[PDB]
């Protein structure tokens, strides 16, 4: 995992569903 | 209060502020570290490090300003000249004191600044050299004289308009340089200590001015209800910690 | 052989990259490194030293000493003396320190400092009101208005110089350097708060202002800055 | 990063932080919580883009040449392009190494001789004084690739000049040449083409690197008028009966009204 | 990965798993597990094309242009092709850094000038703008290469704003502009060519990467209109006189009878 | 020199790729990622939220 | 931290504010 | 394939860089290094050696 | 680097370290801290731009070519191009590898054959003996690349001479060959073109490297006029009814009076 | 310090002044 150009906005792509679907109290 | 004291002379104040250290150095010597001449160089140490005080000045109501370039103000100035004109090279710092004093029913502001390599612009037009005579103008100091249209053009005058500070850059900008304000008001002085200011250790004290004292009227100078309508304004400039080698014979003619 | 691939990106020059060139002149020994006092090492302290602000450009002025002060007097009633809209593209901040710094940077985000001072004679005095109206707010145009943003009160006497320290409100992180009205700045008025009394009857005092950047300020994006231009040939 | 907001709460106290002084060159050091009732903010905003190294660093223009006959010359100086020229003339003393890079549209194969200072250049292409010896040169075909080479720190002083405030020559002396420029000569480049396929537009992009500042100023705040002269006063019509007319050409806009803005 | 399946028999039970209520607001829960006789299903599918990510970021066209006279500008956004800013209308709030290709067919050498916001972009080529000092360009070969660069996220918020229900200006005011418009500007690129070689069509597109989208909306269900707008009206005869005729341009088919398809 | 090839596939542009590419305007700081609700990290979530169906749909 | 040329001028880019804005004794 | 890439100075003939070559004609063996006296490793070594000065250079 | 330089008080000494002799031809050790009063001075510049292996190891034009007819012939030698051939003029005997770049304007395919000593090379192009078995060839295309390979030091003795005293030949004979011509040869390239685009100038750039200098000698001081001839009376004008004059052509230039200057 | 050309004639550039100056007895 490296990256050639010293700086994190140069990398590559990067990487719970009940906050939909269920929002009840 | 204050009172500062070089070498068989002595500077007194009573309404004063606290004094200016250019970029927080104090001058010194010249470290073996940093020296590029195999010569060794002279100490002067009592008799160039004193207070040597230029002309007066007269603060009118219309006056533009006044720029003294150094070390070429003190080129006549006791063993200080003397050593400028017969070492090949030379440093020096400079502890600069402004006085200037008039009244509680006076008003105004000076901003006295000091400028590290002040090169001055052309009084205006073709790509013309200023003349040597003309940035080299002694302890006289040289008067601003305020912008026209009118202003000679020939040899090489240097511009006089103060609010381009004379080179091209805006005053009030000014205040990036060290610098201080005589607010009649509240004080009536100003001192700056200003150390060895160059990209070279030493260099010839008589072609290159490092430094120039640059004092101009901010605000004009009110009489208020007194008849006194102008006031002197006096520059003490001493050196300090100064050193010069290279020896030769009198750069005079 | 190895196997490489030139990705899109690799065949270009891109002015504000970072890559390495081959030394041309080589065993060059550069001159020495001596300690030249002054060392800066970040535009931002340049826009912490405070500048005399061009209050008084009106069209007569510009071009003269006369254009970096205003002259304050004894009136009956309360007036607005002056107006500094934070706008850091405006003529009054892009062409002091702060402002000449902060136009080659697209955004702006800190608190300003603005240091009044006043230079009159010694018997003079006097009371103002320097108020900031937050973003948002129209300009006040009267000092019952003024005085509910954030102000400040200074008197005059053995001390003439008085600083407003206009504090860092905005919804968004970043502040635009060329204002618009999504992001404006709101405004910095002046204003007696209850006179200025010379010691004659028609004495005045002429007022100055500095401007500079606290601590916390910040910017970003650098771009090219809109207070130069260059439209002839230097030759 | 900047440093972080404190809280303050209501404060009666008889020193105040507010009350400074112009007068004694410094300036104030009141931050928002002398003023206000703060509160406590994780402010982690940079400044890393306002140092000098990545102020400076970012490789712009330097100069154009045009190769006249498959031959262009260009003495290396930043004082042709006025907005580098005020980035640099922020500071008094420079010391930076320096990333040349050529943009070129000719087609073909270009040759470029860097010149150290004192000897003679080749006065055109297909001189004698290409074939050279020792004067370091680059060799490239502009389509694929973009030449670059760095210069490092030629100074015969600590730092560069970006004003002198002297003369190189002594008092009596006649031709007297203010300002920076004898202080320095970085060489020159000399362009020729060897084939006759392209354009003749070359441009000089250059990068300073290694930075190291050493005395701010006053950023100019006129347009230029000349090199190495920092000259400000602009003669516009040099023909028409006004010749002896000085534009002034400053950036300070006027407003209509004080206390209206 | 998706869940495995698990066995059920036959369940007779007094808490329905399948009763339950629409109004809640709430999904079902209800697995397949809940209505019929499963089986152990070792089910190894994974929706990893489904996040975020891997949904947007696929570098799509974000716009074209055409050089004029060696000449062509473009303001940075999503907003012309109605494909990406459907994907992104999407969501409401997005953050992301951008990685902005350029598909040229000119040949020669051409140059790309990344006009930060508040500044005056070069108005033609050959401008005097063009040799700046800190607009950060790229110049390439459109032969031999594909010009790619990052933008990292420009925002002024934590986010960008896709959707915007307010205003700029106050109550009162005059020229007030409702949407995403004033909200954000990203700059814009200039373009130009040096030589004469090529064609004039530039295609940039733009890969969102890092992106983390925040409040999911109803994708949109109607061809776009305008841009920064979203209207959905559709004015298709402006010339004749029906011009007051406003087509709706949805994408719901119609079925001959319901009970039948 | 070290010897390399480059294999078929090496100067291209396929959209979908992924690689690294050169930061423009570096040393540039984001704004502070602070907490908005509602976060998605995957469509799907929202392919799992009920949804009508226009069942009479008829002309 | 790689340096491909071997050499000190070949890298590169490289990495108190109280000397101003206090320059007092 | 390993990620590349050429930046500005790579495919370029600067005269005074420090490369590496392919050896043309591999498995040369160049003749044995004998003791010449007088060998010198800086020009400045010869800089320093005192040599007249054509002090009477008249026309 | 160099020494620093050592303080030195104000002495009164009996052993003058300033009276030396030059009849013994040694060169004087005087530093200045035996004439003057000097100062610790931390002295750090280097002499490394001085020595032979920087000196000389710069890749300079040892020949030019015109391919005539697809076809130029060059025997490898520093004695056509003046300004190298001084530099290496200053040693005697010299031991280096050489590395031989070839800047050609030429475009299509080129091959070089270097032939070592002693066989036959081709006398055109499209010439049988261009299909060679062992002869090395360099096959290159000029457009993309500058071809580079390196010739290993082929001597025949411990160093390269670059004077010899001697002849080759007894005393009796007839075409006895003054000088190094005999001595050494390092083979030759014969350049030819496969195609017919581009232009016919080939340039041979050579650069010393793993250089060995064995002998100082006087550099040369007079302008040269044949090669491994080291004469140097120019006959300026062979045609007209002076072509027994000789110009001289040294470099020292005259003052218009001595104590004077 | 690689060399790629397994060689070394293939390497890049390699790296007591009294033998002169003073050459008594």
């Amino acid at each position: 995992n490296i990256n050639y150009y010293k700086d994190s906005a140069s990398s590559g792509l990067s990487r719970d569903p009940s906050k939909f679907t269920q929002p009840l109290v | 209060l204050k009172q500062i004291t070089i070498g068989n002379s002595t500077i007194t104040t009573q309404d004063s502020l606290h004094t200016v250290l250019a970029y927080g150095e104090w001058p010194t010597y010249l470290s073996d570290i940093d020296a590029t001449s195999v010569d060794k160089p002279t100490h002067p140490e009592t008799s160039a490090d004193r207070f040597y005080t230029l002309d007066s000045v007269e603060w009118q109501v219309g006056s533009h300003g006044w720029w003294w370039k150094l070390p070429d103000a003190l080129k006549d100035m006791g063993v200080f000249g003397q050593n400028m004109y017969y070492h090949s090279m030379g440093r020096s710092g400079f502890i600069i004191h402004t006085q200037c004093n008039a009244t509680k029913f006076h008003s105004g502001a000076l901003i006295v600044a000091v400028i590290p390599e002040h090169q001055l612009a052309y009084v205006g037009g073709v790509k013309v050299n200023v003349g040597y005579d003309h940035t080299h103008p002694g302890q006289s100091g040289h008067q601003i004289r305020g912008p026209s249209q009118s202003n000679d053009r020939s040899g090489g005058k240097p511009d006089e308009d103060p609010l381009f500070n004379c080179n091209g850059t805006l005053l009030g900008n000014i205040t990036i340089f060290p610098h201080q304000i005589i607010n009649l008001r509240t004080n009536n002085s100003s001192t700056i200590v200003v150390p060895y200011i160059n990209c070279v250790p030493m260099d010839n004290m008589l072609k290159h001015n490092n430094l120039s004292l640059v004092i101009i009227p901010l605000v004009p100078l009110r009489p208020g209800s007194s008849g006194i309508n102008s006031v002197p304004i006096t520059v003490t400039i001493a050196p300090y910690k100064s050193e010069f080698s290279g020896a030769m014979e009198a750069q005079r003619q | 052989g190895l196997p490489t691939r030139l990705p899109s990106g690799s065949q270009q020059f891109m002015t504000t990259e970072d890559e390495q060139s081959p030394n041309i002149l080589p065993g060059f020994h550069p001159s020495k490194k001596i300690h030249i006092p002054g060392m800066i090492t970040n535009v931002m302290h340049m826009a912490r030293v405070d500048s005399f602000i061009p209050i008084n450009n009106i069209q007569g002025e510009v071009g003269k000493v006369s254009m970096y002060y205003i002259t304050v007097t004894k009136k009956t009633v309360t007036e607005r003396i002056l107006v500094l809209p934070l706008e850091m593209s405006n003529t009054l901040f892009a062409t002091t320190l702060l402002g000449e710094v902060l136009n080659y940077y697209a955004n702006w985000s800190g608190s300003i400092t603005i240091t009044f001072m006043c230079v009159c004679d010694a018997f003079s005095t006097g009371k103002f009101l320097v108020a900031y109206t937050p973003p948002g707010g129209k300009l006040p145009e009267d000092r019952k208005q003024a005085m509910l943003g954030v102000h400040i009160i200074w008197d005059l006497g053995l001390q003439s110089s008085c600083t407003i320290v206009v504090p860092w409100i905005s919804s968004g992180f970043y502040r635009r350097t060329k204002a618009d009205s999504f992001t404006h700045g709101g405004y910095v008025s002046l204003w007696y708060q209850t006179a200025f009394v010379p010691p004659v009857s028609g004495g005045t005092g002429s007022i100055l202002a500095t401007c500079s950047a606290c601590p916390d300020m910040s910017v970003r994006m650098l771009r090219d800055s809109p207070m130069m231009e260059q439209k002839n040939e230097l030759q | 990063v900047v440093p972080d907001t404190k809280p303050s709460g209501p404060q009666h106290t008889t020193k105040p932080s507010i009350l400074g002084a112009m007068e004694i060159g410094a300036s104030s050091n009141a931050t928002p919580e002398s003023t206000i009732e703060t509160r406590y903010v994780y402010n982690t905003n940079t400044n890393a883009e306002a140092d000098v190294e990545m102020f400076l660093g970012r490789s712009a223009l330097w100069g154009k040449v045009t190769l006249t006959r498959q031959y262009a010359k260009w003495e290396i100086n930043f004082q042709e392009q006025a907005h580098i020229r005020k980035k640099f003339e922020f500071f008094t003393y420079l010391r930076f190494d320096m990333e040349v890079t050529i943009v070129t549209n000719n087609k073909g194969l270009m040759q470029i001789m860097f010149v150290p200072p004192g000897i003679d250049h080749p006065e055109t292409h297909d001189d004698r004084k290409w074939d050279s010896a020792s004067n370091p040169s680059v060799f490239f075909q502009p389509k694929s690739g973009f030449p670059r080479f760095t210069i490092p720190f030629t100074g015969l002083a600590s730092a560069y000049y970006m004003f002198y405030d002297g003369y190189d020559k002594p008092k009596g002396s006649d031709n007297n040449e203010y300002g920076i420029a004898p202080t320095n000569d970085m060489g020159l480049l000399c362009f020729r083409t060897l084939d006759n396929s392209g354009g003749n537009d070359v441009k000089i992009y250059v990068k300073p690197k290694h930075i190291t500042a050493w005395v701010p100023r006053p950023p100019r705040a006129t347009q230029y008028t000349h090199k190495y002269s920092t000259n400000y006063h602009y003669k516009p019509n040099s023909s028409g009966p006004d010749e002896h007319v000085l534009k002034d050409r400053h950036f300070i806009k006027t407003r209509p009204l004080i206390s209206s803005a």
